[PDB]
Order: C-alpha cells, then structure tokens, then sequence
DNA sequence: CCGGCACTGGAACAGGATGTATATATCTGACACGTGCCTGGAGACTAGGGAGTAATCCCCTTGGCGGTTAAAACGCGGGGGACAGCGCGTACGTGCGTTTAAGCGGTGCTAGAGCTGTCTACGACCAATTGAGCGGCCTCGGCACCGGGATTCTCCAGGGGATCGGGC
DNA sequence: GCCCGATCCCCTGGAGAATCCCGGTGCCGAGGCCGCTCAATTGGTCGTAGACAGCTCTAGCACCGCTTAAACGCACGTACGCGCTGTCCCCCGCGTTTTAACCGCCAAGGGGATTACTCCCTAGTCTCCAGGCACGTGTCAGATATATACATCCTGTTCCAGTGCCGG
C-alpha cells in the first residue's frame, strides 16, 4: 500500500508551459491573470473524464485502467479521438 | 463442393470483403432479419469513401517531397475539404498539429 | 546595445513556428504526476496502463489550443489585443459550458 | 371672490364615455419586499415607481407598506387660496416640500374629442372664454367644467417649479403634477404647459421671467 | 497464444495502389484509417435499424440504406456514393 | 383660440421596459399564422412538387423556429454588452453563430 | 398556383416582439435584413428530412411525426407533440 | 393455471407496470437474452423521476392560486432546479414561454 | 365506426402517481401527452446504454447489474444517489415474497 | 511686412548583424515479403411466414365568400447614445546570469491479466384459462356571468337659529 | 335709550350612489360507469451461457547514476490600457389612414387506413476447401550534424521642406 499521500501537484503546469499551448493558438499579447485561470479550467475537464473511466473499469472487475476506457470514456461527450484503437 | 469457390466480392467488382460484412451485420443485434443486397451496397460506399481521402493525402504529400503518408498529412488534407470538414466535424485526429493561421489586425503596422 | 529587437516581432516570430511542429508541449511527468492524484478519490490503490497516460495528452492539449482561438476573437471585438480574465469566460458562457 | 365650481374626488364619465377598471389577474406585480425604511419607496428602486405604475395595495408583497398608494390615499398640502395679479387667483403653497413630491391631480370632465368640439363651440361663440381642455388619448379628453378640483385652479406659466406627468393605474391612465425641485413656503405654485389651437392667438405669453416673451400658441 | 484481430489494413492497402502507384504509407496512419472505417460503418447501419422499426418491419434492404446515405452524407458526396452502390446491386444479380 | 393643453411624453426608454415585462410572462405565438403558412409551402416546391401538409403538422415547425431564434437574441445581448454598448449591431450576431459553431 | 417574395410575411414589428422577449433595449436599423437570412436556412435543413422521411415510406402527406424525427436527428428535441 | 393471479407488479410494490416493460425490452432488439430483475429495476426508477417533477409542479401551481396544471408550471418548475436542467439540458417544452430577467446595466440610473 | 384499433400508453399510472403527493389538484390533457413523452423520452436512454455495456464485454445478457451502471452514468450528482436505493430495495422486496 | 544669415522638423537608404535554407555525408530501425496452417466462408437442399398486392370504406385536406376590427404602413419631431481624438502612466516584453528537476541507460520482482475444463442453475418455448385496460355515455357540477334589492356612506335640500341697520 | 324684518353658519327628509353580497343561468371541460377482448399469469421440460479452482508469463512499478536542456529571477523602457470632452445624426414616441388576418359557413373528392389471399425470399444443416493471420529475415527512406549563402529587420547621416522670427 505504497500511497505516500500528495500535495499540491497542480502547479506543475508552469508558466512558459501554458504560454506555449497559447502562442499556438494565435495569440500576441498576454495578460497576467491568466495563469490563475487556466488552471481552474484543466482541473475540471480532467474529472469529468477520469471519473467514467474509473466507472467503466470497476464494472468488469479489475484493477488496471487501460486504454479503451479512456476512448469509450471520450466518445460519450461526444469528443471522439482517432488514434488509439477501437 | 462440385465446382469451385468464385468469391462474393468478385462478381460484383469490389474490394472489401462482402462475405465479412455480411456476418458483421448479422451478430452485432441491429435487426432480426438481414437482406441480400444489404452488404454488397454497404462495401460499396465504404470502397468510395476511403478511395478518396488518400487521393488527397497523396498530392498533400508531394509537396514536402517525400514518399510516405504519416498523420500530419491527413489532418492537412481533411481540414482544407469543405465537405469532409463538415462530416468530420467533432472528430480529433492525434499528431495532427493545427492548420496554419493567422489574424490580419496583428501583423505589425 | 545588443541590437535590441523592437517589442512585439519576437512573439510573431515564433507563431508562426509552433503553427508547424507536431509535438506535445507539456512536461511527461508533472503530467502523469496530476492524473495519479486526481484519480485517488474516487478509487482505492490503482495501476495505469502505460498507454492511457498518452491518450489524455492529447484531449487535453486539443481542447486547450481550441479554446484559446475562440478566445482571441473577443478581445478583437472589444477593440483590443490582449486577451484579459474577463474573456475566457464568456467563450464558455456563449458555448453552454456553464 | 371664486366664482360656483362644483368639487369632486375622481373622474367621471359624463355619457357615453365609460372608464375600464382592472381585476387582480394580470396586475404588474413589484419585487420588492417589506424590508427596511422605504418598502417600494421612493430612493429604494422599484420595478413600479421607475416603469410609471402605482403598485395596488394587495398585490404587493410587503402589502401595508408600500408608499407608492398615492393617487387614492390623496396625499396633499393645505394651500389656502392666494390672490395673484393679472390673471386671478394664483396660489402659494405653506409647506417646505422636497423634491418628487407630489401635487393634486388633474380631475375633470371625460369626453369624447367630437364631443368636445361640439361643447365648446356651444359655448365659446356666448363670450364665456372657456380654456380647460388637455388631451390624454384619441377620444379622451378632461374636461374642466361641470365639476373639478383645486386642479382646474392653476396658472400657465414659462420658467415653473413643476411639470404634468402621465400615470397609468387600476388599467387606466392618470395625470398628477409632481414636485421638481424642494420649494419652500411663499412661493407661487405654476406649470408651463404645451397647446395647439384651432383658432387664433389672443395674448402673448406673459410670466414674469427673463425669457419669457413667447405667445398663445408657440414654443 | 495471441489469438488473433483482425482489421481493414489488407484492403486500405489495396486501395491505395489503384490512386497512388509509388506510395507507402505507415503505421500510424493505417492504425487511423483503420478506426475511420469502423466508425462510419456504424452510423450508416444505425439508422436503417430505426427506420425499419419505426415504419413496423423486420428487414434491413437496400431501400434502407439509400435512405441512409443521403441523411448522414452532406451536399455532392450523397450524389456520387449513391450513384456508386446501385452500380454493384445491378452487376451482382445479373451473374 | 379654444385650444387643447398636452401633457408631457415619455422619456425615452420607458415604453421598451414595459414592453419586455409584459411578453416575458404571456405565452403567446407572435408571428402571423397564414403569413408563416405560405413561406412553408414556398420553400418546399424544390424538393418534391404536389404535397400536401396536416393541421397539426404545420403547427409544429412554428414552435420550434421561434423558440430557436429566442435563443439567439440572448446570446447577441451579452456581446452588445461586452463590447460597451446598448443597441445590438448585425457584426455582434456573426460572432454569436461563429463561436457556437454554424458558419 | 405559384408562389414568390413570401418572405417579406415576417413584418417588422414580428422581429421587434421576438426582440423584446429576448431582452434586448434597442435595435439597429440593419437586423431586420439579416434575421430574415438567418431564418431561411434553418428552415430548408429541417423541411428537407421531412420530405425524406415522407418520400420512404410512399405516402404524399407531410405528417406530424416526420418533423419530430427530423428535429430529433440534430439535437432539437421536442415535448408535446408524439 | 390452478390459483389467483397475482400481478408481477403488485409483488415488489409498485405502481409501473412490471409486466410491459417487459415485452417492450424484448422486442427491442437490445439483446439475445433479457435477465429476471430487469424490468423490476428499470420501473423503480421510471417512477421516483415522475414524482420528482410533479411534486415542484404542485408546489409551484399553488404559489398562483389554481389547482390545476398546465405546461407553464411544467417548465417553471424544471428551469429552476439545477439537477432536473442538465439531465433536461436540449429539450424545448411547447407553449412554455421563457424565465424572467432583465440585465443589470439596463435598468434606467438616477 | 369499424371500432379502430387501440393505442396504449402511460395516462392512468401518471395521473395514480400523482394523488399520493397533491390529493387534491388535477391535470391537463396538454400537459398529459408531456409526461408521456417524458417517460418514452427516457426509456430508451437508459436501455441502450446497457445494451452496449453488456457488447463491450462480450456476453448477452442483461442483468439487474447493468442497470446499475447506465443510472450511475446518466443521471447527475444527487439525483443518481437515491434512484439506486430504490432500485435495490424494489427488489430485496420482491425476491422473498 | 514677407524673406533671408543660418534654422528647425520630416524623408531616404545603404550597411550591419542576426536568423533561415541550401547541399553532403551517414547510418540506423522499421516497412514490405514469404512461409504454414487453421479456422470460416462457400455450395446445395428443405420447410415456414413476412411482405407484395388487389379491393373497399370514409376521414379530412382544399376551395370559395362575407363582415369586423385588431394590426401594419407612413410622416413629424427632437433629444440621447455611438465614434473620434488626447493625454497620462501602469504593466508586459526582451535579454542575461544562476539554480534545479526532466530525461536516458540499465536492473530486479512480482502482481495481475489471459487460458482451459467441469458442470450446475437458469431463461426460452408452449399450452391453457381469465381478469386488467381502452372506447363510449352519461351525468353532475364547480366555475364565469347578471338581477337585484338595500346596505354604510355620501350628498342636495329648504329651512331652524345667530345676527344686524337703524326703527320708535 | 330698547326693539324688528329679513339674512348667513348649521341641520337632516329626499335621494342617491355604487356595490359587499345573496342569488339566478349556462358551460365546454373534465369525471365516474358498463360491454368487450387479448395480453399477462401459471405450470413444465431442456439445453445451453456463465461461475470457478488452477496455471502459465508479460509488464507496470521501484531503485540508481549522470550529463545538460529548460525553468527562474532581475532590471529597463516602451507600446498599449484607460478616462474624458465635444460634435452630431439616428432610433424612439404619436396621429391618420389604409389593408387583409379571422371567424364562421357550404361543398366536392383525394387518398389514408384496413383486410383477405397466395408466392417467394431468408433462417437453417452438412461437407468441403482456400483467403488471411502470426513469424522471421533483409535493406533503404528519412533523421541528424556541418558548412556556407543568403534574406529580413533595425538605425544613423545626409538632403528636401519650408524657416526662427527680426525688420526698417
Ligand atoms: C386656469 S385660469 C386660472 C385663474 C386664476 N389664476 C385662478 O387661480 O383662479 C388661468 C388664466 O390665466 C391666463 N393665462 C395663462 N397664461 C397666460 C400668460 N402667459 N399671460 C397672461 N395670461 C395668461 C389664461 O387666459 C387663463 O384665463
Ligand atoms: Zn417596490
Ligand atoms: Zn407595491
Ligand atoms: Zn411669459
């Protein structure tokens, strides 16, 4: 049971990291409270992803979440991904 | 068997295989009852839609000059289509980049 | 005077190099290290497949490159450049995200 | 020395004229509640006093509270009848009002425009000068005659202290003359006022201010 | 051991050598047209299953999957596939 | 010489607020039925000619034409406002379908 | 008979009631050429199925089910009616 | 058949019918075999989603003096509830009319 | 009249539920064929989404536990609490009796 | 009273210093075949019902006409909100030096996913008997609307008392 | 000095006025009550789909060392927010007059739902045999790493463009 408890791993999403994701979109000039932002945006779309993917693992009574779930776990908000088998 | 086996997909002049197609339709609980000319019209469709995304990957291709077709160049040739943009419309393709672009108010004065 | 390039060209000068390459621009590990503590809460001691940590990359990074282009259209229409807090979230409210 | 008017507290049809009351069913309900100092009233917004309605005394929320019940609870000065030069009677208030307050409300006679023109032209032609006539709607008009108020005892004028408002209420509309300003005590009480004639000028607009110069008939 | 799984990947490359002589394609690629196929496939039989249960029968024809091409396929491709399938329905019979 | 007096006008902006409070609670149809049935049997001479429509059927694209453009002269508000201002201009409902997805 | 110009059935004063009930205070002068353009189209994506559902099953009536179907294919559901 | 009938539905003590949800499952082209506590999960949950709408809808018609419902209480009592709007999120409901609001910079200043 | 066919639907278990909460309002016919197709609305949500939970597994069958699985996808945070409650009391009741 | 010794703002253009393609080598790991063999397609016949098909009844979509009044079209005014310009300073871009985790080779270990055989509990199928559920028929019968006589409140009323200009 | 014939503040018979409310009339829309028929219940046989106690082996998690790209501050100066004022023309509120949606009728027939009968297109079982899936080996298309060869951006030094404002 090696879960040596976490704190505060959001602010790994440094700051020229989220200035690139930006500078690709086609953006010139930035603000300086964005960077408070963008992470309040990320840390919701991940939950509502991981948690079907947990749910379509435990209803076939694994333990490993495996790649196909997170595909299914894609195609049901209607946000398909091509790429990763199906 | 008295003669020999002269393949479905061959009498109709086709390339995907009917005698699969068929069988997919049939166990996969779509209805209870599956026609005879269901699947020779359904490879059909399926052989033309796929004859022409790679005829346009392949002119996309000879632009960089090389030779084989990696992903980046499909995501080039569907997004440039007005028709394939409009029945691919949700759709994300990995290793795809963007497609070149950029606004004319912020290019220097 | 180390020749000092006017402000505002650097920027454009590298738009116009990540509009070409075609690879992920997140670190691997500050990665992988969010998703094995936001998935602690809903299930006990899990294992992830060494092939679904890629596969939430690029959703992702595909829905925030999408988002920010939508963004940079409201700042033009306000008459301006820069893109502020106040924007993101009519993006999303016109969208029907919230 | 007032000449014979008779009194009376609101409108009246005066024939085949007839006024339209309104049911609580579709009544413009406020949003206000009965909280603090001024329930719907006047500083403290309310959807009614900004959209010119006058709240019903049941359909709001607060109920016994809200102040805007004017037109029926009849709230007025005293303003004993003064004497003014060259026009009549003119009259000063004794109060030290504020500002948006209100003043008695224009009630008459209620006739039809074709009417009008035929109770006017009975009389006018006699040499009896009648000049009480104000428009509210195709085919209404009060009419200042028969009966009144301390309402038809007013002053045209140009520089006044007070203007004529349009209040609908119950379904109906209302004509009240407010309070623009904080006027004290001796002060004379006049509204100016805008007309069309369908005869002639007969004197040019005489007040008593700077700019006042004017006409019967002009802007 | 490994028991199999199968795919389109012997077709598409079949297909291929018909438009593009001299041209290869890799692994990457194949692994999407691969996923591409077998995502229309399912809309175009989705939908002959609810036609032929909302007008109460029991058989998928090809009258139902015209009728499911031209509500799935938009503008000039819904004119040309159409005109493509009655070409094979036609020459199988006739044999 | 016997004129008419006339009270004062409103101000305006008083009778566009009565106006909204008064159809955000009725539930109404507000466009002219045999004006909106003509533009349907107009439309559809380019696809099949000769056909015929059902009472009820007619009815039913009419509860959903206006309950769609309802909907957009919402979201056109909020960029009339963004941009500082009060009236909506036709540039505002282009970026309105834009970002949603139409165009 | 033929038909032409019906368009011009959606009257000024029909666009400013749907304003109103939108919340919208004041109103250029160009929106009453652009809504009637907006309007035009949504109609033809929605009439077309409805012809196609009608021409399937033989009939030569428009009924009351083929325009719930074609609202429900684009995410356009709708209560009341079947 | 020997004794009294007893209704499937009367058993676990429900008010939905037991018995046609049933058929409807089997003659749906779901699946090759249908289970036996199929349709007694699938009605307990078809009732307590009707009772929840009819309960606000109740509750919101006695808040104008009627006893009666009619299709504006209907969506007044749905458009409020921030549970019963996402499940119900693209659904349009016929002559139901809109909420009221008016913004916050519209409101005339003094 | 040939005495035409029947047509079946929910009208007397809506109008039974509802004088267990309100013993004294009524309904409206248009606000009847509503709930109807409320109910036939969300049927089919809830059935094929286990239709294709009991294909991704290869089996075909669908038990009393695929069900538990589309509500816990479907419905949203506290509503998808006290449907499951139900479900599974509605049948501990049943299997004895 | 405008122009003339020197005088002050806009314009022009090479010239530097940096960043971005060219062509050569060069080399490696993945693409494209060949090979065996096991499933799964194919070829013929037999037996049961779903759909093509002809004839019938009658519901309901068009077509036309007349009167009413609620709504649409047009022109006058006249005040308020959109667009242009200016000025002040706060905040994000650019480059350089310094500190810290991502990343690439391994190596060890075991936890959990995929296979194989036995075998019992469970849902499809079928025949028989009877009670729930839709269609139609009446009734009531709580809700809109007027007589309608009279019930707290309010006048019009001609007259009952308080009052005076001289009267005697 | 003491007193009279009308004459202004009060007073209540006629009336009068709407108008809470007791009490007639008429509804179109729902609400309870009988024939009628067919889907749901019960009782039994069967042949599989699925639970389960072993059993092999791939791969996801943990440790370690090392060389170097990427994150981190720090100072400056400029290009862009933001707030304010003055001119103005465009969108709103009214009065008249014109028009064609609406409600309510009569009249003729196209085509939508049913129903009874006969044929022919699929589900289904055996044998029979070849297209396709995993394995294993060979070699060439493309990714580095240098070395030029330019093409793009930025700025100071003359020249027009009229000249500062003094004057006799
Ligand atoms: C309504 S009467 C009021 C009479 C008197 N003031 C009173 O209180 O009884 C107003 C009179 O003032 C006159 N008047 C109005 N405006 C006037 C003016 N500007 N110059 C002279 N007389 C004017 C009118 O002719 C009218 O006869
Ligand atoms: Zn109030
Ligand atoms: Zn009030
Ligand atoms: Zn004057």
């Amino acid at each position: 049971r090696h879960r040596k408890v976490l704190r505060d791993n959001i602010q790994g999403i440094t700051k020229p990291a989220i200035r690139r994701l930006a500078r690709r979109g086609g953006v010139k000039r930035i603000s300086g409270l964005i960077y408070e932002e963008t992470r309040g945006v990320l840390k919701v779309f991940l939950e509502n992803v991981i948690r079907d993917a947990v749910t379509y693992t435990e209803h076939a009574k694994r333990k490993t979440v495996t790649a196909m779930d997170v595909v299914y776990a894609l195609k049901r908000q209607g946000r398909t991904l091509y790429g990763f088998g199906g | 068997t008295r003669a020999k086996a002269k393949t479905r997909s061959s009498r109709a002049g086709l390339q995907f295989p009917v005698g699969r197609v068929h069988r997919l339709l049939r166990k996969g609980n779509y209805a209870e009852r599956v026609g005879a000319g269901a699947p020779v019209y359904l490879a059909a469709v399926l052989e033309y839609l796929t004859a022409e995304i790679l005829e346009l990957a392949g002119n996309a291709a000879r632009d960089n000059k090389k030779t084989r077709i990696i992903p980046r160049h499909l995501q080039l040739a569907v997004r440039n289509d007005e028709e394939l943009n409009k029945l691919l419309g949700r759709v994300t393709i990995a290793q795809g980049g963007v497609l070149p672009n950029i606004q004319s108010v912020l290019l220097p004065k | 005077k180390p020749h000092r390039y006017r402000p505002g060209t650097v920027a454009l000068r590298e738009i116009r190099r990540y509009q070409k390459s075609t690879e992920l621009l997140i670190r691997k590990l500050p990665f992988q290290r969010l998703v094995r503590e936001i998935a602690q809460d809903f299930k006990t001691d899990l294992r992830f497949q060494s092939s679904a940590v890629l596969a939430l990359q690029e959703a992702s990074e595909a829905y925030l490159v999408g988002l920010f282009e939508d963004t940079n259209l409201c700042g033009i229409h306000a008459k301006r450049v820069t893109i502020l807090p106040k924007d993101i979230q009519l993006a999303r409210r016109i969208r029907g995200e919230r | 020395k007032p000449p014979p008017y008779k009194h009376i507290k609101v409108n009246k049809p005066y024939g085949k004229v007839q006024i339209y009351t309104a049911d609580i069913s579709e009544i413009p309900k406020c949003n206000c509640k009965p909280t603090d100092e001024n329930p719907c009233g006047f500083d403290s917004e309310c959807l009614n006093r900004m959209l010119m309605f006058e709240c019903h005394p049941q359909v709001c929320p607060a109920g016994e509270f809200c102040q805007n019940q004017c037109f029926t609870k009849r709230q007025y000065p005293e303003t004993k009848i003064i004497k003014t030069d060259g026009k009549g009677w003119g009259l000063v208030a004794k109060r030290d009002i504020r500002k948006g307050e209100f003043v008695n409300e224009y009630v008459g006679e209620l006739i039809d425009k074709e009417e009008c023109m035929a109770r006017i032209k009975h009389a006018h032609e006699n040499d009896i000068t009648h000049f009480y006539m104000l428009t509210i709607d195709k085919d209404r008009i009060i009419d200042a005659g028969p009966k009144g108020n301390y309402s038809r005892f007013m002053n045209h004028s140009c520089q006044p202290n007070c203007e004529a408002l349009k209040w609908t209420v119950n379904g109906d509309t209302r004509v009240g003359l407010f309070a623009v300003c904080d006027i004290p005590a001796g002060t004379e009480l006049t509204f100016n006022y805008n007309l069309d004639c369908l005869g002639n000028e007969k004197t040019v607009c005489r007040c008593g201010a700077s700019n006042c110069s004017g006409f019967l008939g002009d802007r | 051991r490994k028991t199999r799984k199968e795919s389109y990947a012997i077709y598409v490359y079949k297909v291929l050598k018909q438009v593009h002589p001299d041209t290869g394609i890799s692994s990457k690629a194949m692994s999407i047209m691969n996923s591409f196929v077998n995502d229309v496939f399912e809309r175009i039989a989705g939908e002959a299953s609810r036609l032929a249960h909302y007008n109460k029968r029991s058989t998928i024809t090809s009258r139902e999957i015209q009728t499911a091409v031209r509500l799935l396929l938009p503008g000039e491709l819904a004119k040309h596939a159409v005109s493509e399938g009655t070409k094979a329905v036609t020459k199988y019979t006739s044999a």
